[PDB]
RNA sequence: CUCCGAACGGUAAGAGCCUAGCAUGUAGA
RNA sequence: GUGCUCGCUUCGGCAGCACAUAUACUAAAAUUGGAACGAUACAGAGGGCCCCUGCGCAAGGAUGA
RNA sequence: UUUCUCUUCAGAUCGCAUAAAUCUUUCGCCUUUUACUAAAGAUUUCCGUGGAGAGGAA
């Protein structure tokens, strides 16, 4: 683990340019100068589940739109058949690319806030909250079915899963020997932003091609 | 809307309970409130109403009829309960009474960013019909 | 503050509340912008502190609401607050015997919770493992360290808002 | 198998033909059947001359 | 023992590990412990050979890899 | 038997008020647990005292993989239920993992053409 | 390899061929005729 | 047809006015035979009629998705769309019994949390019997308490899943 | 000695009967 | 609506002063008709263009001049 | 004194750490491709950041 840790931190040392470019552009801020957009000030939970029942509409439009009366998503981002669909139909949902790879990032996003959801909601309430965390970012590892759109997940979830006993050595040190260390999410929460601010372009791109061909023609 | 400061409230928060927490009540109701009969967006004017009217009962609080103190004129405001910018809006000479933006001109938004009510008495309402997709602040 | 909530009172419907007119960039947007993961992905509400504000610009047929704030915590409280953090952690689970963490699934396959807590939400712990500090050695580091923002009615320690 | 008059076709399957007259083109050329809702007192003589017939 | 692989082609290619003599509603905790989803709500098929909550996994004599067309109900 | 439905809808009418009742003190005894907990961590007994069991859901009774036998993941979505299921021991080999893997020439992790990954903890 | 493929259009042929038979002399081309 | 009520319907803000139960037991209630029959429209009388003649109280059974006619019918009931006078005056019948169960749980699919309360608490003193087909096919004679209890405390009594209705603590907090 | 992968290369093509979630919002007299 | 005229002239008001100056795919509506390679019955295989899946002018599968 | 707007210049570990993609080379694979593995070089994209006009609230 400490192996694989110091191999990510030497190769991001050699990687290392000065970057002076772009021109200082941002997003999110000639936005509100249009009519598009609308600031306030709502309360984190409230955006959290707001984020994941548009997600969900979003998704249920595309598949609307395509005439699917077949299909469902059920709110935790699986994808379910109704009635073995195997005439034309199998053929026509081989989505693979994008569709996956949505669904697995808005899977885990509508998950981290319906646990925090539930913490509101009367859950554990306690370090439990934290090791649930700890299980969610292993899950994400695991669970988290983002293998098939895109296998360089691996890289960070191996970095994930030697972060996990780089804690509990740490943590699980003295009385506290064998059971479940809740641990934290300073290191797995931080790897995870930091792969979706560098993979938002990409789905921003895929979101371009296929837009058109569902939208405007081919 | 109270739901937790991290703190106490000031000493006079005691009077301000009854008339908040009933219009706190009026847009509770107003939130959870039918889509059926709101045209297109007649269910978005008296949410505004009651916010108006929330602003309109602490600012005459805070300073017009100088009961509340200073830290209530700022902690009513630092917990969610009323906009500051808005009464920084109202101090100005012109902006009396009026909504967000239903009748204002072509503003920082392409539509309007200066009020619903910012249209004039003597000249608006083109005939005779007055009101306002934003707020209906005739 | 309550447009959004009545923005989000439509989910799909057959041109009821701004269905059809409101649909092609409403999915549009929303397929091609997500930008809201990274951002709940990089807001945690800093459970110590949980009563997170997340400002949120949100589009008007209600697409997607977007986070505009970014997290600033100071580097020297942030490791002290994760410390002691560290060492709490390490009591609770040194004491406890049972310990129930196990809920991974929630929503309860195809159960949106949009009901108790995207409301008024009377129920607000935010007291979860704050540690008490005795005034005595930790006082000032104090009045300043179970506060998501310990800079805003500074003056001294905060170059602005 | 099944042969519809007014319809003027015929089914071959029980469950398909069951999916026919329920939506028919012809059976809304029959006349337009739509589901109108009772007054409230609908639903009190539905209830009273069924407990006066079935059980009395 | 016995490895399965509760397929399907709609994001879930799941391999639970399912017992030698084990009935199926056992493998069933399995795949929704593995795949996230209710258990009496899951269903396995091979083109409409609906294998049942009580019989047995020996019985049709599944072996190791025989994968299952995975449906809900 | 009127007389006996009358009696068991007071049996479930007290069985489903004690569950109320029991819910609501049990924010307070959890808390008050702590408490408990709080002056036994404090000043019960240095490394004398446990009042414990270590309890935990389902144990994972592992074994110990042959040469190359698969990372199987039990799967982290239902654990709460406690289900005698999961207490198997997933410590065997599934498919392939039967055979010795040491006769062999000099390695085959899989010859499937595939091969991306490239380890097998020596270091 | 390239085998499957020729096979893949030979029997794409064939069944065009197929379909081209049944549909020339159909109950709606041949035996509709017929009553005409 | 089977889309909408009449023409409109006050949409239930939960997830929809049709598609609160799961899509995949919906589309297999159509494609039921049950269906067939009393599907050609029933508003507000004949679902009186229709719902006596069926003394069962559960949702799926078989190996494929089995609706019954109870569960059937409350989807009707649902797509139909009542007001809420006639639900009340199921709630208070104390003669027919699987008619009230069906007001009792239109009400909790179908209503504010306080009217669900306001409107289900009496049902806690019926210690009658009710018959439920388990998923396996075979009966279970049930208590009506038991019935409330599983829905009120417990999460899908039936094959449907319940809009995560409030807890008790927080309304007595804040209200009746 | 714990590194665990997904899609395509896959389901012949067929004539008779039948049922349906979706979509325009206007020009003009 | 706001503040003011050493105003008419009271504290009821009368007239004037200056700030504020044009949102709106207008309508909560109206009618308008269609498509599953979808189940069922039936015989049971010797060069480019138009389409579909799809992120790649990666790859894959297909009737209609 | 405090903030928001934006045209503008960055070679300061612009950011006491660290994401991806494209192209060109070198390995492992390889049944075709897309997903790939681990090393070098370069160009961009995203989370950003620094220093200088003008224009808007306390
Ligand atoms: O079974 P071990 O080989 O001894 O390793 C386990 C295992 O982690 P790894 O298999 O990746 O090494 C557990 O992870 P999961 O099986 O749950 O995926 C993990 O438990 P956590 O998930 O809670 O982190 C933790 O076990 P434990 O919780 O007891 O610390 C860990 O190390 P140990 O079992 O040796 O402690």
């Amino acid at each position: 683990s400490y192996q694989k840790l110091l191999k990510y931190y030497v190769l991001n040392a050699l990687k290392h340019r000065p970057p002076k470019a772009q021109k200082k552009r941002y997003l999110f801020r000639s936005f509100k100068a249009t009519k598009f957009f609308q600031s306030t000030k709502l309360d984190w939970v409230e955006v959290g589940l707001q984020v994941c029942r548009q997600g969900y509409n979003m998704l249920n439009l595309l598949i609307h739109r395509k005439n699917l009366n077949y299909l469902h998503l059920d709110y935790n981002f699986n994808l379910k058949p109704v009635k073995t669909l195997t005439t034309k139909e199998r053929k026509k949902s081989r989505f693979g690319n994008a569709f996956h790879l949505c669904r697995e990032v808005l899977r885990l996003t509508k998950l981290v806030v319906d646990s925090h959801v539930q913490y509101r909601l009367g859950n554990v309430d306690a370090f439990q909250l934290a090791d649930g965390l700890q299980y969610i970012f292993a899950h994400v590892g695991q669970l988290t079915g983002m293998y098939r759109y895109k296998y360089k997940l691996m890289r960070q979830i191996r970095m994930c899963k030697d972060l996990k006993h780089l804690i509990y050595y740490r943590f699980n040190t003295g009385p506290v020997g064998k059971g479940p260390g809740c641990g934290f999410w300073a290191a797995g929460w931080r790897v995870w932003l930091f792969f979706m601010r560098g993979i938002t372009p990409l789905l921003e791109r895929w979101l371009g091609n296929l837009l058109a061909r569902q939208f405007e023609g081919r | 809307k109270v739901k937790r400061s991290r703190k106490a409230p000031p000493d006079g928060w005691e009077l301000i309970e009854p008339t908040l927490d009933e219009l706190d009540q009026k847009m509770r109701e107003a939130e959870t409130e039918p889509h059926e009969g709101k045209r297109k967006v007649e269910s978005l004017w008296p949410i505004f109403r009651i916010h108006h009217q929330k602003t309109r009962y602490i600012f005459d609080l805070f300073y017009k009829r100088k009961a509340i103190s200073r830290e209530l004129y700022e902690y009513c405001i630092k917990e969610g309960y009323a906009d500051k910018n808005l009464i920084a809006k109202w101090k100005k000479q012109g902006y009396e009474n009026l909504c967000c933006l239903r009748c204002i001109q072509t503003r920082d938004t392409n539509f309007g960013t200066n009020c619903i009510c910012r249209v004039p008495k003597s000249k608006l309402e083109v005939g005779r019909i007055i009101e306002c997709t934003h707020c209906g602040c005739r | 503050p309550e447009h959004v909530r009545k923005i989000i009172r439509d989910h799909g419907d057959m041109t009821n509340r701004k269905f059809r007119h409101d649909k092609r960039v409403y999915l549009g947007a929303l397929k091609y912008m997500p930008h809201a993961v990274l951002k709940l992905l990089e807001n945690m509400p800093m459970p110590w502190e949980q009563i997170r504000d997340v400002p949120v610009l949100y589009h008007i047929t209600g697409a997607i609401s977007f986070v505009n704030e970014i997290p600033w915590v100071i580097e020297p409280v942030y490791i002290s607050q994760w410390g002691s953090m560290w060492i709490m952690m390490r009591r609770e689970k040194r004491d406890r015997r049972h310990f129930k963490r196990m809920r991974f699934p929630p929503f309860d396959d195809e159960e949106p919770p949009l009901d108790y807590a995207d409301n008024i939400l009377d129920v607000e712990p935010l007291e979860a493992i704050q540690l008490e500090l005795d005034p005595e050695e930790d006082a000032p580091v104090l009045d300043w360290f179970y506060d998501h923002q310990p800079l805003r009615d500074s003056r001294k320690y905060v170059n602005g808002s | 198998g099944y042969y519809c008059n007014v319809c003027d076709c015929v089914v071959k399957d029980s469950i398909n033909f069951l999916d026919h007259i329920n939506g028919k083109k012809h059976q809304r050329n029959l006349g337009m059947s739509m589901r109108v809702e009772r007054s409230t007192l609908d639903q009190v003589k539905k209830r009273f001359e069924v407990n006066k017939k079935k059980m009395e | 023992m016995i490895e399965v692989v509760c397929n399907d082609r709609l994001g879930k290619k799941v391999r639970v590990k399912c017992n030698t003599d084990d009935t199926i509603g056992d493998l069933k905790k399995l795949i929704a412990a593995q795949t996230g989803t209710r258990w009496n709500k899951i269903v396995l098929k091979k083109w409409y050979t609906i294998f049942k909550d009580h019989v047995s996994l020996g019985d049709y004599e599944i072996h190791d890899g025989m994968n299952l067309e995975l449906y809900y109900q | 038997n009127d007389e006996e439905e009358y009696e068991a809808w007071k049996v479930r009418e007290l069985k489903r008020i004690k569950r109320d009742r029991e819910d609501r003190e049990a924010l307070e005894k959890e808390k008050a647990e702590i408490e408990r907990m709080r002056n036994l961590t404090e000043e019960e007994r240095r490394a004398e005292l446990r009042a414990n069991g270590k309890v935990i859901t389902n144990k994972a009774v592992k074994g110990k993989y042959k040469f190359l036998q698969k990372y199987y993941h039990r799967g982290a979505f239902f654990m709460d239920e406690d289900e005698e299921v999961y207490k198997r021991d997933f410590s065997a080999p599934t498919l392939e993992d039967h055979f010795n893997k040491t006769i062999l020439p000099k390695v085959m992790q899989v010859k499937n053409f595939g091969r991306s990954g490239r380890t097998k903890y020596t270091h | 390899e390239a085998r499957k493929r020729e096979l893949k259009k030979n029997k794409k042929q064939r069944m065009m061929v197929r379909a081209a038979v049944l549909k020339m002399k159909d109950p709606k081309q041949i035996i509709r005729d017929m009553e005409k | 047809m089977a889309n909408r009520t009449v023409k409109d319907a006050h949409s239930i803000h939960g997830t929809n006015p049709q598609y609160l139960v799961e899509k995949i037991i919906r589309t297999r209630i159509y494609e039921s035979k049950y269906w067939k029959e009393e599907c050609f429209g029933l508003t507000a009388e004949l679902v009186v009629d229709k719902a006596m003649e069926l003394r069962f109280v559960g949702g799926v059974y078989g190996g494929n998705i089995k609706p019954t006619p109870f569960l059937c019918l409350t989807l009707k009931m649902l797509q139909i769309q009542p007001e809420k006078d006639i639900i009340v005056e199921f709630i208070k019948n104390e003669d027919f019994k699987y008619v009230r169960m069906l007001g009792a749980l239109y009400m909790r699919l179908t209503g504010t949390a306080i009217d669900c309360y306001k409107y289900l608490e009496p049902l806690y003193n019926d210690y009658r019997k009710i018959k439920s087909q388990n998923r396996n096919g075979e009966f279970e004679l049930m208590h009506v308490d038991e019935f409330i209890d599983e829905l009120l405390h417990s999460e899908r009594v039936c094959d449907i899943i319940l809009p995560r209705l409030q807890k008790r603590y927080v309304l007595e907090e804040a209200e009746q």
